[PDB]
């Protein structure tokens, strides 16, 4: 399956040129940019791993593209995403998040159901990738 | 002859009898507005022979402390303070006998945190006064000190995006159709197909509560199954607006608690439940980590006609204060009324932390929102993916675009309809972000994406020339 | 090319695309109305170029099962049954492009006992449709089978008169003034003086809830002291409408329970709390042997203009169903809008067990009330005892005549004002009962009573020439 | 390493200690807003500590600062949330003692919470080594923040109405001895005091429930005494 | 009794309470610590060393989500605990429930990452 | 079908709630509990997403004799109104009374949305 988290995941995997244009957009809005990665694709895995610190007050897209390449050398077998953050009062949140790397094969999720009171059930999303330990998932 | 006759008030102002409202203290063109005052702007149409200042002073009086004849009991109170003041009366541009009346009300007139009390004064009786043949409330300045007595949105758009893990684009949704008649299991089918095909949300129709053709509990149960199926299928957080609208507060609570127990991220309510049930739900939603969608059912009964009623921007203010997380706010290009500049005013009222006066958008008061959370506007009704460029331009990035007929009417099925909308959205967002003139190029941007998306090709072929071009009823009085 | 393309519906009605609402099943001039159907009459003003039947069919469709494009999911339901039908479309007399549209809705479309659900369908979205530039809901036929799912008035006028031990005359009342600013102890003073002087009731103003100048508990406490003082002074049952209107249901309940604990015969609520809180209070009032007065705050925002909104007679029906015991319904001769024939329709809708069609009164449907209890109409706002003959004639015997300014504005004090009103009322009632032409003789009947009632003499001298003569906005389309 | 390469080189958000007065907490040109909470502190700096740095330390450590620079500031609207010491003055007739005026944005505080207000204003700053003494003298609580609090349950106006006593002070008395009296003896003292002319008497602050007298009998005897005194005088009385 | 009024007496220009002897018979009327250090170490399975912790910074202004991030990074990096700042309760910039929800996610992420009991 | 039939309403509720807690799709009640307990259970079953089976215990005391009592079709109407989801209605060929045409009437009364007069 295709993991459709991220702003552009119904479009094909973005080229480096497409990614650079999104980085240029973020820079033009004075947003901070960071890079994160994970091998737990759970929809509520809120804290993907940090690739260094966020880049604040960025003038040059090439600095971001360099770190994207550097992160890919270590983690191109798993998920990598680019986030943009706006610290304007009343936002103070992520304002853009898109996937830049995916595993070659994502097996996706088992929907787990348990019987509960009357007709109610409890549900869990089990990642098939997480059947194996970190480092052996993808 | 008696002690009552002997102690009668001889003072001209407080002797018995009728005197004009404009001579009772309710007209003061030199009044210095305080930053704690509640201000209201009324569009006033006096009857023939009624003076514009007197009509304005009557509205001020009968929405604050006055009645029709003088009362001595005024003197038991700090009446100079409690009287509302019409302080500016202006001719409306391009009209013969229509006026803008600006009225100031002291903060102490109002119950803290109560939309019912605010509205009891501002709209309680004055719209039925014989002496004005029409009256419309256009805007209000809610001071920071009064705003701080209200919760504001339970969730707000910032926390909503965090719960959904969805940033940098509009949300997508769809109302399930037909409006009435579907069973619980069929409802769940539609929800599963729509979410699994690409929509972030679906929703109950406003009139889907609990009925002979479908009782509410099975709908909620099948709906959460559909939601969780779609989450497992996609890896996205998804939601369905379970409608908890009901006859009594106890029934609404029973439905909201059940939805909570099932683990829905989101519920909905209808404006027809009324302000007190809405405030009660706003508080419940904050307490229970729930996104609270407000459908504006019945709003157009008073909001449509320019000369009389309440402009929707005022309702936006009251519902933001009350604690809803979404409100329907127009599409411009769909089947329901929506002048683009009026809509811009509505969306800004819901989303901005601060508004400057902007007469072309119908924003008459500077409005500080006191850091109350932001309401997500909802664009819904008669829209389709062929308009995506227009929707992104008129309505912006912070909105739920809801495509009911525009998803479920797709000839290749509900999943195809959802996929068309999702691809159309992302294609338009990426083009906007790249700096492209996406309004001029929009039709071509959609055609290009359609080259590798059959569902979108089909949707464009079916609906691309569907338009809803009619003259607006609700329009500005000023232009840029 | 795929299985989705292969299984597309070829049927002309259910193939994808937009077709007129009048060809989707929502226009049927041969439809046979069932006695279980909910009927609605709309005044429809189409945009230029829109066909009157198509506009009417759009209203029917978008208030029942339709959306803007065809959906296959119709076929999962008994859609022929669930579609509403515009069944009669007529020109409104003396208009160029305005129509009466009669629309039928199956009983199964609606949640039992829910005003929120009924209104979600009938008024939810259709007033904002681009294609109609104006729309007004004029009347509804609520079938007996649906009425039986509602409580009706908690108390009703029959039980109310029994609790008060007051028969054969209107009740009297008065709103305390000034509207805002009085303390709890001063409120109690006014209530004591008014009741002790002859009034049956006094009331909180609609905007008197709980505020910096007076918190609610002291008002209720002083008010019940005033009431019980007045009962001991007169030997009559007396009451004060303690306003329990509040921001949340929990606060309203806290206030209603406290009023109950003090032993009030009566409380009040404002229409701005909204339908669900009102229904909740209607049930509470039945459970707790309480008269429930509804003030109609905000009603004139949608009820004033003939071309758009909701006629008040429909609100009368919904609030009678919801369980209120009083509702404000007009004076004719006072400061608020009130055509005499429209008012006659309102009062009859509230009080009669059965209504026949009466076009001059705006009663478009035969209405069986299914033995639901009767709502006491309330005549209030800008009236005085010099009009007593006109009030008894226009408004009849079953009403609360409320004189706020007309009591408290009396130069010799609040007791004198109350006494004037009470003597004026009884003098007029006895004259009517004796067979006298009390409308022609009314001014002389009042003068005769004034010969032995100083307070009445003074009130007549002060106010006898005060009139509120203005052209009505809300008027009939037919005459006798 | 990625961590090395992404280190912040910007002087202000580079790692390390900088004075609070250079972190944004000292601003003598700050425009005070009508929504700001203001505090006045009497600041006695340690020998060698400059009065402005001490006042900025108080401002910083009662708002958003810590002792070293943190990059996580940049995730927030930090310029708004930092409190500003906006005026420092020497105190008349003292050496080494200063008045520091400090402004705090209304968004720093939990609506209606004295615990939260005090947690910021007085939480930690009185124990800072760099000040040998510190006193909170006054605060400006803005109307917008005041409206989130109830204020007095009754208030003197309603109190006088309940007691039916206008135009003079109230009278009262604490029952004595402070401790040791029984419930019944408490009631005796209450009755005699109210009946002789006092509007009120009161339990002593340390009279709660103890081996010499449990609380319920005290309340029961006290209300008997009160109602005896009301019947004896025709006045509303209380204990 | 001990501190109610005596610190304001005109006749003493200053007064400081230095110590108290609380007798065993009075102490037995109090619960004492809910948990205590011994049971605490047993719950945490951490013996023979000090605990480590950290207050999240900046003191005020962070969102619930960003709070969780700091908590996750600190615990996963080696700390036994982190904590809300004393003045972090519920405020316009972050309401309390999202903070607790993100914090327990962060804690449980860190437990799974390390095999240690952790807390916030 | 877990039978929650009991002496008092409180005991019946205890048994129905426990059945609900265990996750049964279905419970039963006996007609001998009587109309008010049955209506109470019918409402409970709607509130708690439970199939409610009615055993017609005691029905034949008044339904058997043609000249006196109540025909079972009337009981079908009242129990359908009351909120039960199943009711025993006959086999024709089994060990209990059941004329085929009477049984058709019973079944139609329970199942149809509308019945026309059908004297046989
Ligand atoms: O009932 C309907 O018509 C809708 O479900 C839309 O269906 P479609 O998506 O099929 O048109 C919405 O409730 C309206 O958009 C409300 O109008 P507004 O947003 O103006 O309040
Ligand atoms: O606020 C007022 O104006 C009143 O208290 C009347 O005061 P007076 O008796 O002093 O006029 C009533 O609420 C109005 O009559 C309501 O209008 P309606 O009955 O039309 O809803
Ligand atoms: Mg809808
Ligand atoms: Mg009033
Ligand atoms: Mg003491
Ligand atoms: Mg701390």
């Amino acid at each position: 399956m295709r993991l459709t988290q991220g702003t552009f995941s119904f479009l094909p995997d973005l080229t480096d040129e497409q990614i650079k244009k999104q980085v240029d957009y973020a820079i033009s809005q004075n947003w901070a940019i960071n890079i994160e990665y994970t091998e737990d694709p759970h929809p509520r895995n809120n804290f993907w791993e940090l690739w260094g610190l966020p880049l604040f007050d960025i003038n040059d897209a090439a600095t971001v593209m360099y770190e994207i390449g550097s992160c890919r050398q270590q983690h191109s077998n798993v998920y990598i995403k680019v986030n943009a953050f706006d610290n304007t009062r009343g936002v103070e949140s992520c304002v853009l998040s898109f996937l830049i790397n995916r595993p070659s094969y994502e097996p996706g999720f088992r929907l787990v159901r348990s019987e509960d009171i009357s007709r109610n059930q409890k549900y869990s999303f089990h990642s098939y990738a997480t059947d194996k330990p970190e480092g052996s998932r993808y | 002859n008696s002690v009552e006759e002997r102690t009668r008030i001889k003072n001209e102002r407080y002797e018995s009898g009728v005197i004009p409202y404009a001579k009772m203290g309710y007209w003061d063109p030199n009044y210095a507005v305080k930053d704690t005052d509640i201000l209201a702007l009324f569009r006033v149409s006096p009857q023939p022979g009624v003076d514009p200042v007197e009509a304005s002073a009557a509205v001020a009086g009968e929405s604050s402390t006055a009645t029709w004849t003088v009362v001595w009991t005024d003197l038991l109170t700090a009446c100079d303070l409690y009287r509302a003041k019409a302080y500016k009366v202006e001719s409306v541009p391009n009209t013969s006998d229509q006026y803008f009346a600006y009225i100031s009300y002291d903060i102490d007139l109002f119950e803290e945190g109560s939309i019912a009390n605010l509205t009891a004064s501002i709209i309680g009786n004055v719209f039925g006064f014989k002496a004005v043949k029409a009256l419309r409330l256009e805007d209000m300045r809610i001071p920071v000190a009064y705003l701080k007595t209200f919760q504001g949105p339970a969730t707000g758009i910032v926390v909503e995006r965090e719960r959904m893990d969805k940033f940098g684009r509009p949300f997508l949704g769809a109302t399930v159709k037909p409006k009435l008649g579907l069973s619980g299991k069929n409802y769940g089918r539609v929800v599963y197909e729509g979410l699994r095909g690409g929509l972030d949300f679906l929703k109950d129709d406003e009139n889907i509560n609990s009925q002979p053709f479908m009782r509410w509990k099975e709908r909620f149960l099948y709906s959460i199954e559909a939601v969780n199926r779609s989450i497992a299928a996609t890896g996205e957080v998804k939601g369905h607006y379970m409608n908890v609208t009901a006859a009594t507060m106890e029934e609404m609570y029973e439905r909201a608690e059940f939805a909570k127990q099932l683990g829905t991220v989101i519920i909905m309510i209808d404006l027809v439940i009324g302000y007190t049930a809405i405030q009660t739900m706003g508080i419940w939603a904050r307490k229970n980590d729930m996104i609270l969608h407000l459908h504006r059912a019945g709003n157009s009964t008073y909001s449509r006609q320019k000369i009389h009623g309440m402009n929707f921007r005022v309702i936006c203010k009251w519902m933001r204060m009350a604690g809803v997380d979404h409100i329907h706010a127009g599409t411009v290009v769909g089947k329901l009324e929506g002048d683009p500049l009026m809509i811009r005013g509505f969306y800004n009222t819901l989303l901005l932390p601060y508004l400057e006066v902007n007469l072309p958008q119908g924003i008459f008061f500077q409005q500080d929102w006191a850091s109350l959370r932001k309401v997500t506007p909802v664009a819904s009704g008669g829209i389709h993916c062929g308009q995506m460029h227009q929707l992104l331009d008129y309505l912006g990035n912070d909105v739920v675009l809801q495509f009911g007929g525009g998803t479920i009417g797709h000839p290749d099925g509900i999943q195809a309809g959802a996929t068309a909308n999702r691809v159309a959205l992302e294609s338009m967002v990426i083009a906007r972000n790249e700096g492209r003139d996406y309004v001029a190029e929009g039709p071509q941007i959609l055609r290009d994406a359609a080259k590798t998306c059959g569902p979108l090709q089909t949707a464009l072929d079916l609906w691309k020339d569907i338009t809803f071009n009619y003259t607006s009823t609700d329009t500005a009085d000023f232009v840029e």
